[PDB]
């Protein structure tokens, strides 16, 4: 089968400007597992970047997790670009500092 | 070969009762807990309609009396990775709906070798009525009782899938694993004529079927 | 609370990338990582500090499991991609539940079954695979002792997971059309609070947040004592 | 005698469309504004369904091919106390609803010897859902529209009235000339399958009859 | 307006009761009636007041019309009881509009062809007495020639029906259930008003009666030059 | 065919305590024409009634007027009595004044 990634873009703890920080991007429920995944820092690629191994949930899609450590400020604009088989276009999800 | 096939209804199986809504499987997960029918991983679907056969009369396609064939080497119907019947015929409707999506039923007409239980989520067709000439669509209900069916070993029976395939018309049998799908059209095509109400026991029910 | 491994194998891995890797779990906490390209199991998390006898014997176990999920490949006629996944492991019943299933290109078609010690599926592909795996010396003999005898002991042993962490709290307003709650950096993952959404953060923790369309709202978690408000 | 047949089904007759629901004759006056079927005035009933046939393929009881038959002496189509087609063929289905109400459905195959058209109410069966095991209906919508349905000289078509019958079940051929009944359930039986939605055009529909 | 023949035949009669009756009608006044018992062709209502070779030509008519009713019964094979009901009549258009439909036990089955000047109908019912009627010596020609040129002139000479009556009008409040307007005597009776019925009065104006589930009632009639309301 | 009839009890003239009047009951809408009609005063039967000639609408169902001279009061009630072929139990139809 093919299913598409949902793609969460959230942080550690909540975002206080001038303090450190990490950055997470979940994508999760999507298959197969050859997907590409950048974090962006003002639409550029982020070269400072960690993530964890590919598990999968219940229903074998695969999850996994994209991170760094990072400084938000208010001029910062950061997302997530995921790219996937079952998208001819890739996505950028774009992070709102409450959720 | 093609067989045509005169299948005598039986009684409905539980929860379907005599003067009620045909329930037929609606979810295709989780996987172990569905009955599917195909050859292989990437070649099969998932049952919505069951239907008890007592007696099965078979014909060729010059209609004359013929012998119950052996099952058609490969399809299977299995429960948790696991065979629970042979098939024994077999035919697929494809009827076009929007011009780039079709609807296709597959019909099977199966043995039970095992018997097996299974608790899905089940479902009935409906159809609303307007004070106008606008059109009202056949749909699934979207809401799904969680019940179990019964099949017992030695019976017969009829097991159909319907699926809505999008894009350019398919040539040859289309394998396709999808749910009965919410706030969607159908129409009642060769495969599904029996799914509305039980069919009353004895009556019998034609079809042209490949083996 | 469980005891679980992750496995899964590509047939045409990235560059870079391993052909087949694997991970450890104990509850919603992973403690084991293995991967073809290092071969060795490493620990993960809070289990980096301390005997070598258990990781070097892991170590050669998920050896064995990669050798024949690459060998499941082969027992399929080539044509790829293909994409073998395996969920292994157990849990402590008040007695025992293995877990034992496999799934070929997203698509559940094989098990192990405990009655007859093979790996069971009638699916074309579960019949060679299945094959394929017994005709490899003892390898079914060592899922059955796994399953029923070695992973619920290693269960055992580690319950002679406990550790709480309350989540910070916000919530804000934002643009609604004309005319959100969220938790972060807890852990147990259980949490309740409209459309919430779940997933993990690096640490280990947990994060939450559901917003709703527009009041306070209401947190329970372990690691609180009862249940706390939340302001604007 | 009995004859098994096998109707290739037309294009639907106007109003009725592809992928629309199946509109039927509902009232059943003024007596020379309907279709009637029947021996004689106390031996009549109304039709509902029209359904265009194309090509009808005949076998005799032992599935042997059979030669189109004379029509049944008798047995006659009027439209204003005019015979306008020939019955070949028919067939009655009653099927217990109530203990002491049953669904009887009549089935005639007749070929149109005169063209003529009619200005009927028609309506459409529906069934509503609920979110409940609770037992959902199938019905008439008890609004009429009024329009014209066209017969063309020399084509066959398929003919169905359905009356509902209160008292001890009947032996022998019931003939009762009743309107479809508001806020009353129906199931689908072997006589109205075809009834819902159009059969695709020259997918076949069988019928078990006697002449 | 209209002239209409209600032709009645029943097989058993009640004692005292005659087996063929007949009516005449000028739109919505009686004027002639007829019966077997007597087997006099009688004035209705005003028509009363003055001729002879008029009332003595339709006797003979419906005496014929007699033999005929009481013929189609013979006509059917003899399984009691029957009833056979006859409309003829016509009314003058711009031209003329005919009308000759008949019924056995209250289902039509038959008709007069203007075309083939004979009864026409494929009933094996409609068969057999129209044989019968145009085995009488022509008795076909006869309605061929009434239901084209007797009864359309007949109708131009009586339009060489104006006369109007206003309804009495009364509104009362019955006893509704926790939590009617009537008009009298009024002609011609065409009137407008939730729940009416209509009825005729024996002096020949009519009578209707709508009740609504609870206010003005409103009237419209050709007796009245405006609508009238009504007060309780 | 067989219809039951429709039966209602009306006055020609609006009813006043001690003027002559007429009492309609208006039988209509029934088939076969074989009906018995009686009108009644305090349950009894009336002798002096009159009855017009049975005729039929468009459907073919008979309809016919019985009517009679009376003088209303207020503690007089009236009735119709009428009895069918499908009918098994005769319907009497009490006369209300304003119908």
């Amino acid at each position: 089968i093919q299913r598409t990634p949902k793609i969460q873009v959230y942080s550690r703890h909540p975002a206080e400007n001038g303090k450190s920080n990490f950055l997470n991007c979940y994508v999760s429920g999507f298959h197969p597992s050859d997907i590409e995944v950048d974090l962006l820092k003002n639409g550029e690629r982020i070269e400072k970047v960690e993530h964890s191994d590919l598990s999968f949930s219940k229903d074998w899609s695969f999850y996994l997790l994209y991170y760094t450590e990072f400084t938000p400020t208010e001029k910062d604009e950061y997302a997530c670009r995921v790219n996937h088989v079952t998208l001819s276009q890739p996505k950028i999800v774009k992070w709102d500092r409450d959720m | 070969e093609t067989l045509k096939v005169l299948l005598t209804v039986g009684n409905p199986i539980s929860p379907n009762e005599t003067n009620k809504q045909t329930w037929v499987n609606k979810t295709i997960e989780p996987p172990g807990a569905v009955v599917k029918i195909g050859r292989d991983t990437q070649h099969y679907c998932t049952m919505n309609g069951f239907t008890l056969i007592t007696k099965v009369d078979w014909f060729t396609e010059e209609f004359q009396p013929s012998e119950e064939p052996a099952p058609v080497q490969g399809l299977m119907v299995l429960l948790d990775n696991h065979k629970k019947a042979d098939v024994y015929a077999a035919q697929q409707y494809k009827n076009p709906i929007t011009n780039d999506k079709q609807q296709v039923t597959s019909v099977f007409l199966v043995r039970v070798n095992e018997g097996f239980q299974v608790t899905n989520h089940l479902s009935y067709f409906y159809r609303n009525s307007v004070n106008t000439d606008a059109v009202e669509n056949i749909k699934i209900r979207s809401a799904t009782r969680h019940t179990t069916v019964r099949f017992n070993q030695g019976s017969w029976y009829l097991l159909t899938s319907t699926v809505l395939h999008t894009g350019p018309p398919v040539s040859g049998w289309l394998w396709m694993n999808q749910e009965l799908q919410n706030d969607q059209a159908y129409i009642i095509d060769q495969g599904i004529m029996h799914l509305i109400t039980p069919p009353p026991v004895s009556s019998q029910i034609y079809f042209e079927m490949a083996t | 609370l469980s005891l679980l491994y992750h496995l899964t194998a590509v047939s045409s891995p990235a560059p870079g990338t391993p052909a087949f890797w694997v991970s450890g779990w104990l509850g919603p906490q992973q403690y084991l990582s293995y991967n073809s390209l290092r071969g060795e199991a490493e620990p993960c998390g809070a289990w980096v500090w301390e005997v070598s006898w258990y990781w070097e014997k892991e170590t050669t176990d998920l050896r064995i499991k990669e050798k024949l999920f690459l060998e499941a490949f082969k027992a399929l006629g080539g044509k790829g991609p293909y994409t073998l996944q395996g969920l292994l492991g157990c849990e402590l019943g008040p007695t025992s539940v293995p877990t034992a299933k496999f799934a070929l290109n997203g698509e559940e078609f094989m098990n192990f079954d405990l009655k007859q010690g093979t790996w069971g599926g009638d699916w074309p592909e579960a019949l060679a695979i299945s094959q394929r795996w017994q005709q490899q010396d003892k390898a079914a003999n060592k899922e059955l002792t796994f399953l029923l005898f070695s992973c619920p002991h290693r269960l055992r042993e580690h319950l002679e997971l406990e550790w709480k962490e309350p989540p910070s709290m916000r919530l804000k307003a934002r643009p609604s059309s004309p005319g959100t709650c969220s938790a972060f950096s807890f852990y147990p993952p259980e949490l309740q609070l409209g459309q919430g959404d779940f997933g993990p953060n690096s640490d280990g923790s947990f994060h939450a947040s559901s917003s709703l369309t527009v009041y306070c709202c209401i947190v329970q978690h372990a690691g609180l004592a009862q249940p706390l408000r939340v302001e604007l």
